[PDB]
RNA sequence: AUUCCGGUUGAUCCUGCCGGAGGCCACUGCUAUGGGGGUCCGACUAAGCCAUGCGAGUCAAGGGGGCGUCCCUUCUGGGACGCCACCGGCGGACGGCUCAGUAACACGUCGGUAACCUACCCUCGGGAGGGGGAUAACCCCGGGAAACUGGGGCUAAUCCCCCAUAGGCCUGGGGUACUGGAAGGUCCCCAGGCCGAAAGGGAGCCGUAAGGCUCCGCCCGAGGAUGGGCCGGCGGCCGAUUAGGUAGUUGGUGGGGUAACGGCCCACCAAGCCGAAGAUCGGUACGGGCCGUGAGAGCGGGAGCCCGGAGAUGGACACUGAGACACGGGUCCAGGCCCUACGGGGCGCAGCAGGCGCGAAACCUCCGCAAUGCGGGAAACCGCGACGGGGGGACCCCCAGUGCCGUGCCUCUGGCACGGCUUUUCCGGAGUGUAAAAAGCUCCGGGAAUAAGGGCUGGGCAAGGCCGGUGGCAGCCGCCGCGGUAAUACCGGCGGCCCGAGUGGUGGCCACUAUUAUUGGGCCUAAAGCGGCCGUAGCCGGGCCCGUAAGUCCCUGGCGAAAUCCCACGGCUCAACCGUGGG
RNA sequence: GGUCGGGUCGAGCCUAGGCUCCGUGAGGGGGGAGAAGUCGUAACAAGGUAGCCGUAGGGGAACCUACGGCUCGAUCACCUCCU
RNA sequence: UGGAGGUGAUUUAAAUGCCAAA
């Protein structure tokens, strides 16, 4: 990148959340620009492709694309560049399957199959909230999406909520607080894909991230970053589970 | 022409030879001296990203404002001292924190022309 | 390296050695020096000509310098004209352009 | 830095002419009819490889070290170089000869497929001999306990028929 | 294999160096049957110079034209269909090549930006009102040796320009709604200014028409994502026969400039800043993941594949754009070269092939967009010397061949004579394979038929006390040493030994070497204790009690990309190679 | 877009001075091999004047002499100090 | 028995190594 942005992607420099042979061919899809970051989606062709083996070739998976038999989140995606990731719903009405994505226990991400009733929800993570002209409440979501709420219900939300949305019209339905045993899942580190319900919260000076406590079914103890761990129910999971 | 890069000497005062050509990124422009004038002179300069900023040149007018918080437009008489150079005074320069005086007395600027393309002041009692 | 001769020359052995070793005086391609390169084989020398084209290396001495009876000189003759100097002692070939 | 180069799976005598080794080297070569010196060192690079493990172990401890160890003994005794009830000492007393008993030449030969080694060498060059419903060439080939007793004439071989003139020559024996 | 062997004497024991014996890399002599796999092949000298062909396009669903074929009527026309250039949009800043410069915040690693920019993409909240204009294409006339280029006429747009509204930015006065560890940040209300949007456009159906209903689109605000800019602490070469260096230099105050902080640049005020724990200067080099060697501690290298940096004949400087001071875009100087009708005009392969030069030192002027990806398009698709497929090459690694059996004879290892067998390999066919081919794989016919060399032969060090030449001559010899007419050592014959599709020569690095010694060496007589003493920094420092917790030990969160290394299992006949897990 | 004026930055070019590198080079100087053209016999035994270190003077050449020092000096007689 | 020091002295002149071993 001497004089502007890269387009390409070499096959051995690609991230290492995905499943991909690393040595069969020079390069990669390189991902759009989209919902989640880098580390924790994968391009929708790989999906078609690789995963699901519906296509053979690349030319053939983007003409299923083009004919909208594939939704995400409800919504019809046509771009093979297209990010997917974390808690994401894949929905294949023609085939009448539903999955959800999940990271592994070694820290890949894979399909999940769930019901067709959970397939409307979506829980989604609070990473941030404002104020908006008109003095309005704007929430930002960890997969990059936004809402709006009155200044009335500004103290039902904070930082580390867990929303559960209906899609693809985007209808709040219930809030999940951050409290002493509520119910979490983790994303990312070396306690991946465990789950379990929160006992302490600890924190530090000059903007070192925070840290809580979990303990599991078996009754273990284990640490991990608060931006780590997911809000998933009250006491009980609201979503399956793997 | 101008260029902000870095310094070609080390603090402990040695010498650096310059390792790559000069970027696009890195350089300056001409400084604007906003002078005293009968009417206001202005452009327009295109910026990296594709910004723009408005370059005041000549000044006629200023805004001052009173410790009530209001504020009028009158014109410029003259600039009565300017501590950012000892001759900028003599040449009507117009800069941050420059004293002039106005129909209604003396005011700072507290504004940057260069940047801003207006001119705002306080009244000094 | 590569070099064109420039004359014939020969070599006391040291003490207690008896004999005379044939060599000959090389001037280089690449910088134009000339140094001295012993010539190996029975009766060798005769297939050398003045104004010919050498590939000379090494001798094999220890610490690459001089090896045996004969000191100061550090390099020995390989090809002549394109051509095994091997080969043209044994036989099985003949020296081209005559 | 330097990309991958890939490198030799066998080594080689640290001085070429020590007596009682070739001696003994000879010995082996006439016995089990190798073709080269190479062949022969690669077997025994094999051996103190597994050697060079179980000293490794011996000396260890933790978790990965005892999963380790049962992989190493289960693999040696699939190969049908230990028996079922062996330990990790019994690793320091294999030899050279362990090994070359497994080569598929000299199985070819000990099961009374051929009357010679060189013979079963060309039965196995040939391709008339199949393990497991599979036809391989390689003499060298290391076979293992669970599909020992399926090795015979291959199925399309002229020596799969008891009236050929060369397989009663072979049964005579 | 955590190793020794030869060399100083008439004989002995030491110190000490040289040589042998091992691995890997570059060049090279002689000699060569087969297949498979892989990140190999003008890097070392010249980042020297280059003839010819190719290496970046795409959109007809943005817009007016030209040409052709048909249907309806047709004087005229209107349709439908298909090609062509032009205006217009997006891309051409990625990918590909090389290592000259650079000892530096260039690179590795942990952090910061509350001091910043971002076209394409995602979510939410809003908007699309009213006018104006030229010109390419096309027609008439041209100029110039060419490169190029003039005048007049006529026309459209998602082309360009105005007005309004929304919106943006600066400063002064209040209120305390949000995030955060902490507000020069966000939100609300007054006040003075400056800047200042948009294409309801295109396509298809139902529409008699009216108008819907989908598909692709245009503008503003808040946030994200992607790609970057900038900053800090720590870590990694050699030289004292380089000892003092610096004067916008180091800091402060007031400004300018920038996307943004900053001596980045100015005006004024001070005398600071670096240094024997090595400044300054000189030498040599792109940094890392890694690679070679060794029992390990270590020592040496960092061309090929991945990540980061820099460059486009040398030195300077700009236009457009979200992004450049731009390898196949522009300007000047320097230095080469080419075409001219002599007035002028052009060109730098460190892209793929190919040529000249330099050298010890390095390949075809080939086929394809079928796969993997990128750019364009609503889509089907089109392009791509990237990438994929072959051609030449003792590049590296893995698996094989040059026959086997029985009975006799011999000098009994090995050769010969009879009888029999097989077809890996070889020759000729069918299928499969492949974008098409070629290899490869399964079958069929013939037949032991088509296939062994290089070095050594006195000791180190395995192998002849045999024959013929030469006669201190010729020659050999890593080292020790042979040759003076009865040579196991030179040349040749016949024997023999080692490795084997390979085997020898030359140069380099590691080991050998405890000849660089932390582990782990020496200094009376062998190299080596200053002629003697006093003392500054540094290093090393007596016993007990109380406290602290920096060093140190244990447990646990966040990190140190992938490839490379080790192990088991699985797929190509096994393997080399590749995939899933554990380290 | 042309012309003039002003300010500022600037590759290159010329002159002078000072350091530094490469190629030749009259003449001078020791060093290393060779084998003997030459003059002597200085080091080894008490080497025929014991050898050697420091400083100074002299001589064809190894070398000689003076003052202070060491044993890495042979023989005889006497004396002294020990086991 | 074997050692370590000190003081005295110590009668002319007397150079060289060819041929060979080869
Ligand atoms: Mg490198
Ligand atoms: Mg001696
Ligand atoms: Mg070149
Ligand atoms: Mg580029
Ligand atoms: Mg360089
Ligand atoms: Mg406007
Ligand atoms: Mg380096
Ligand atoms: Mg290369
Ligand atoms: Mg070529
Ligand atoms: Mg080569
Ligand atoms: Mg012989
Ligand atoms: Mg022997
Ligand atoms: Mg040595
Ligand atoms: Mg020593
Ligand atoms: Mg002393
Ligand atoms: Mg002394
Ligand atoms: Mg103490
Ligand atoms: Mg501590
Ligand atoms: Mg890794
Ligand atoms: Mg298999
Ligand atoms: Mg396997
Ligand atoms: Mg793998
Ligand atoms: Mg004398
Ligand atoms: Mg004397
Ligand atoms: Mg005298």
């Amino acid at each position: 990148a001497r004089k502007g942005p890269k387009r390409h992607l070499k096959r051995l420099a690609a991230p290492t959340s995905w499943y991909i042979e690393r040595k069969a061919y020079k390069w990669a899809v390189r991902p759009r620009p989209g919902p989640h970051n880098m580390r924790t989606s994968i391009p929708l062709l790989y999906i078609v492709r690789d995963y699901l083996g519906y296509a053979k070739t690349a030319r053939e998976a983007r003409k299923i694309l083009n004919e909208g038999k594939f939704l995400v989140d409800g919504r019809v995606r046509k771009d093979y560049k297209f990010p997917v990731g974390i808690m994401d719903v894949v929905s294949i009405p023609e085939t009448g399957e539903h999955y959800r994505v999940l990271p592994n226990r070694i820290g890949k991400l894979i399909l999940h199959p769930i019901s067709e009733e959970e397939a409307n929800i979506k829980p989604l993570r609070i990473r941030n909230k404002r104020m908006v002209k008109g003095a309005k409440i704007q929430l930002n979501f960890h997969d990059g999406t936004n809402h709006l709420i009155p200044l009335s219900e500004k103290d039902n939300y904070f930082t580390s909520y867990t929303v559960l949305m209906k899609v693809p019209e985007r209808e709040i339905l219930e809030v999940l607080p951050f409290e002493k045993g509520a119910y979490v899942f983790v994303t990312q580190g070396k306690n991946v894909a465990r789950k379990g319900r929160i006992v302490e919260i600890k924190k530090f000076p000059m903007g070192w991230p925070d840290v809580v406590t979990i303990e599991d079914e078996e009754g273990e103890l284990f640490d991990t970053l608060k931006e780590y761990a997911f809000v998933v129910g009250r006491d009980k999971p609201r979503i399956s589970l793997p | 022409a101008i260029w902000q890069g870095r310094s070609l000497r080390k603090p402990s005062g040695g010498r650096i030879v310059l390792a790559r050509k000069k970027r696009k990124r890195e350089l300056g422009r001409e400084p604007s001296n906003t002078r005293v004038a009968e009417q206001d002179k202005r452009k327009i300069i295109r910026t990296y990203g594709g910004n723009k900023k408005v370059r005041l040149t000549a000044a006629a007018y200023a805004n001052v404002f009173d410790k009530s918080g209001k504020g009028r437009k009158v014109r410029i008489i003259r600039v009565i001292e300017n501590p950012a150079n000892r001759q900028f005074a003599r040449r009507n320069i117009i800069t941050k924190g420059a004293i002039i005086e106005t129909e209604i007395g003396k005011a700072k600027v507290t504004s940057r022309p260069g940047q801003d393309g207006v001119v705002n002041a306080i009244l000094l009692e | 390296a590569r070099g064109i001769v420039l004359e014939k020359i020969a070599v006391e052995a040291k003490q207690p050695n008896s004999g005379m070793r044939k060599a000959v005086r090389v001037q280089l391609i690449k910088n134009g020096k000339v140094v001295t390169a012993f010539c190996p084989g029975d009766g060798a020398i005769k297939f050398i000509d003045e104004h010919d084209e050498v590939i000379i290396e090494g001798i094999g001495g220890p610490k690459g310098g001089s090896m045996g009876d004969i000191p100061g000189i550090r390099y020995k003759v390989v090809k002549v004209n394109r051509v095994s100097l091997k080969e043209l002692v044994k036989g099985r070939k003949e020296k081209p352009r005559r | 830095g330097d990309p991958k180069r890939q490198r030799k799976k066998y080594e080689t005598p640290p001085h070429p002419w020590i007596k009682e080794r070739l001696d003994r080297e000879r010995v082996l070569m006439d016995k089990y009819e190798l073709k080269n010196k190479k062949e022969l060192w690669k077997h025994e690079t094999q051996l103190k490889n597994f050697r060079r493990r179980a000293r490794r172990l011996l000396a260890a401890r933790g978790k990965q070290a005892e999963i380790e160890r049962e992989q190493l003994l289960a693999r040696l005794k699939r190969l049908g170089l230990l028996p079922e009830d062996a330990v990790l000492d019994d690793v320091l007393s294999l030899t050279i000869e362990d090994i070359l008993e497994r080569r598929l030449q000299t199985i070819v030969y000990k099961k009374g497929l051929a009357r010679t080694m060189r013979q079963a060498r060309q039965l196995i060059v040939h391709g008339h001999i199949e393990v497991n419903g599979q036809i391989i060439r390689s003499p060298s080939y290391l076979v293992l306990k669970e599909e020992e007793d399926t090795i015979t004439y291959a199925r399309t071989s002229p020596f799969a028929n008891p009236q050929h003139p060369e397989r009663m020559m072979i049964e005579k024996a």
